[PDB]
């Protein structure tokens, strides 16, 4: 179905420290109170368009969502970025992958069915080892993990934030800014993407939003953390706030 | 103030659309900058007099 | 008789502070400029250069390059400047097309196989390869794309081999009218003309600071002195001021702080990850209080 | 009294020089004129700059 | 007035030291002139309003 995006999709536009200042920046952000599509993985992983950047978020309890596929035709005819989280090592590859009829990371794990061929590859990266959830579990979710994926002039920029939550039905109300983590120079024309769910079915949910060029007024507190924000095109009051560069209007 | 829109200020043409429709970006940005400087100066003069 | 404001007292620095990451490695430029085989321009290679000490004076002063053109930066400053990453876009082009590898330029190559950003910062390096890549009976290993549906955005690598439909007729791999292949090649021969000889071109894309730097020029660091007016250089960003201790909790990804005027407020030292506030050294107007010179010259 | 196409002349890899004033070579497909005159003559190579 | 120090005025960067530390003299003097013109205009506007 769909839900109302409640104060989400804001990331640090750059890596410069500021504090006790409201700084105005124009970049690709998720508009406030926009509609975001609600997907279920009980009793799916369809392909969505990739366009102007994508906001992705998920709530987890058993690490069902483990990866992403990005590209144009996704059929070994063009280059396609592949990100896989296999509970130990994060694997990033940029190959002309031949994908399976139903890509998934099924369960412990003994199936790796997301692709079948990898030829004419131009990039590979692997992070450090670790351990992750691999058992099918139930209950209220504990960690909401928000991501931003955008491609500007060949650089695929990934931002993310992990936070504890205690809420299953919808997005928690509150405010949280997304820090940058990864910047991959790939140069691939990406028009569609798909997520990867771990199937035993699952019981988790994820959210897909889309970014638009909007101007935001970001409030940095004394600790240099963004604590509030104004979506300058949300409504006339936000426009007024942008004009006066203040959150209080006389 | 309105009459000032007719001035070239060193540009090939006073009409902004006529610059944009015939030259590509690199040099056109220079020709546009010439008009922006002149027209911005015209507004500042108007506001000061007001 | 009166008080006049005549000048400005400004404390001058006493010593310089030069700070760079403590890396003891040289950048592998020899394995890229002196390579056994270059990639084709339709499938140009992009090698990442990082975590090393570079020296751009050797490449610039060497009398072997056919062209050495830099945007955003100047060739003699590269020894001081340092970067988060450097990318080397390596491919072979035809000589008369060297002029097309540039921001703001258009043509069949600039638009179909290698497009630069119009705000590109970096250097276009080229030299002829008539005695290495060209062969007798011609070199047919260099392919470029002649036909594309759209024009390339900057730094897209269109490796596709899909057959071009020059009309409404579907081709599905046929080579006839209204059905041509996008891939074409050059026959480079030692007897061909200057403009038709192969050239090896490497474009060096430089990312100014926004993150911890890993590729810095050949400059030794010095010790850091606090609470004194100094002329500092932190990863190539220079200025004058007093460096003091701070309580600003930078996030692991933040390297520099800024004021309302965009001047540097604080820096994180690249060798020891601590935050130093930069307060410009004390200054102020100087006024002279004097009786008129018809009475006394005391002030 | 005709329809011109300046992309063929510009993209063709046969001309020694192609230098335009007032207009940009990629905009000529959009622009139109009351008349065009072609001044045709042979010069010596080093004099092309003149 | 202080906010105006953040403007480029057509220059590659609003930070004067960042221009001087990367480009040599000849073109850098041009980039500096762009900032001088913009910042001098900003001061004149401030003084007139005062
Ligand atoms: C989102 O879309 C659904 C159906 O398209 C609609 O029922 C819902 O009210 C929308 N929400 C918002 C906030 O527009
Ligand atoms: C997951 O796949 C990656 C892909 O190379 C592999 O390196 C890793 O060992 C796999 N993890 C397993 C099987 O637990
Ligand atoms: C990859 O490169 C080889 C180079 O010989 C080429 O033959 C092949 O068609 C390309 N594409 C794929 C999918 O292998
Ligand atoms: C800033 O950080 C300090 C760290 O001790 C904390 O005590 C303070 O509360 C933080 N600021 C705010 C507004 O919470
Ligand atoms: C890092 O910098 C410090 C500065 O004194 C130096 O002692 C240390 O050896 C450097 N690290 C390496 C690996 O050289
Ligand atoms: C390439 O090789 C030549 C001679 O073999 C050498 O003089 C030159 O310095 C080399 N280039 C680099 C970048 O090492
Ligand atoms: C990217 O691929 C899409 C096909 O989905 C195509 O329409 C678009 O033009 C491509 N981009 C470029 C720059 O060619
Ligand atoms: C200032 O100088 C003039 C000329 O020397 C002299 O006549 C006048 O008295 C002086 N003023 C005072 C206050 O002494």
């Amino acid at each position: 179905a769909y839900t109302n995006s409640f104060t989400r999709g804001v990331y640090y536009p750059d890596k410069v420290f500021r504090s006790s200042v409201l700084h105005s920046t124009q970049d690709l952000f998720l508009p406030f109170f926009s509609n975001v599509t609600w997907f279920h993985a009980i009793h799916d992983n369809p392909v969505l368009p990739f366009n102007d950047g994508v906001y992705f978020a998920s709530t987890e309890k058993s690490n069902i969502i483990r990866g992403w596929i990005f590209g144009t035709t996704l059929d070994s005819k063009t280059q396609s970025l592949l990100i896989v989280n296999n509970a130990t090592n994060v694997v990033i590859k940029v190959c002309e992958f031949q994908f399976c009829n139903d890509p998934f990371l099924g369960v412990m794990e003994s199936e790796f069915r997301v692709y079948s061929s990898a030829n004419n590859c131009t990039f590979e990266y692997v992070s450090q080892p670790f351990l992750m959830d691999l058992e099918g579990k139930q209950g209220n979710f504990k960690n909401l993990r928000e991501f931003v994926f955008k491609n500007i002039d060949g650089y695929f920029k990934i931002y993310s934030k992990h936070t504890p939550i205690n809420l299953v039905r919808d997005l928690p109300q509150g405010f949280s800014a997304l820090e940058p983590l990864v910047d991959l120079p790939i140069g691939i024309n990406i028009t569609r993407f798909q997520t990867l769910l771990a199937l035993h079915a699952g019981a988790a949910a994820y959210y897909v939003g889309y970014l638009q060029p909007r101007t935001f007024l970001l409030k940095y507190n004394e600790n240099g953390t963004i604590t509030d924000a104004v979506d300058c095109a949300l409504d006339p009051l936000s426009e007024t706030k942008c004009t006066l560069k203040s959150f209080t209007v006389e | 103030l309105v009459k000032q829109l007719s001035s070239n200020f060193g540009a090939i043409s006073s009409v902004l659309n006529d610059i944009l429709s015939r030259l590509d970006k690199v040099e056109a940005e220079v020709q546009i900058d010439r008009l922006i400087t002149g027209r911005l100066q015209s507004l500042q003069t108007y506001v000061t007099q007001q | 008789k009166g008080i006049y404001q005549t000048s400005n007292f400004r404390v001058q620095p006493t010593e310089s502070i030069v700070r760079f990451p403590n890396i003891t490695n040289l950048c592998p430029f020899g394995e890229v400029f002196n390579a056994t085989r270059f990639a084709s321009v339709y499938a140009w290679n992009r090698k990442r250069i990082s975590n090393c000490v570079a020296d751009y004076s050797v490449l610039y002063n060497s009398a072997s390059f056919s062209t050495f053109k830099c945007y955003g930066v100047s060739p003699t400053k590269l020894n001081d400047l340092c970067f988060t990453n450097v990318y080397a876009d390596s491919f072979v082009i035809r000589g008369d097309e060297v002029r097309q590898i540039a921001p703001g330029q258009t043509g069949k190559i600039a638009d179909y196989n290698y497009k630069l950003p119009d705000d590109f910062t970096g250097c276009v390096i080229a030299w002829n390869s008539n005695n290495l890549d060209s062969k007798v009976g011609g070199n047919y290993n260099y392919l470029y794309r002649l036909f594309r549906k759209s024009n390339l955005k900057p730094f897209e690598r269109d490796i596709s081999t899909e057959i071009y439909q020059a009309g409404s007729t579907p081709c599905n791999g046929v080579e006839g009218f209204n059905c041509y292949f996008p891939l074409q090649s050059y026959g480079f021969q030692p007897t061909n003309g200057v403009g038709y000889q192969p050239y090896r071109v490497v474009v060096l894309s430089f990312e100014l600071l926004h993150a911890p730097a890993t590729v810095c020029g050949p400059k030794k660091s010095t010790n850091l002195v606090k609470n004194k007016c100094v002329n500092f250089n932190f990863n190539g960003l220079t200025g004058t001021g007093v460096l003091t201790e701070s309580n600003k909790k930078f996030l692991p990804f933040q390297q520099f702080g800024r004021d309302i005027a965009d001047t540097t407020d604080a820096v994180r030292d690249p060798q020891t990850l601590e935050i130093l506030d930069i307060t410009p050294c004390s200054f102020g107007g100087v006024s002279v209080i004097t009786p008129g010179t018809n009475t006394s010259n005391q002030v």
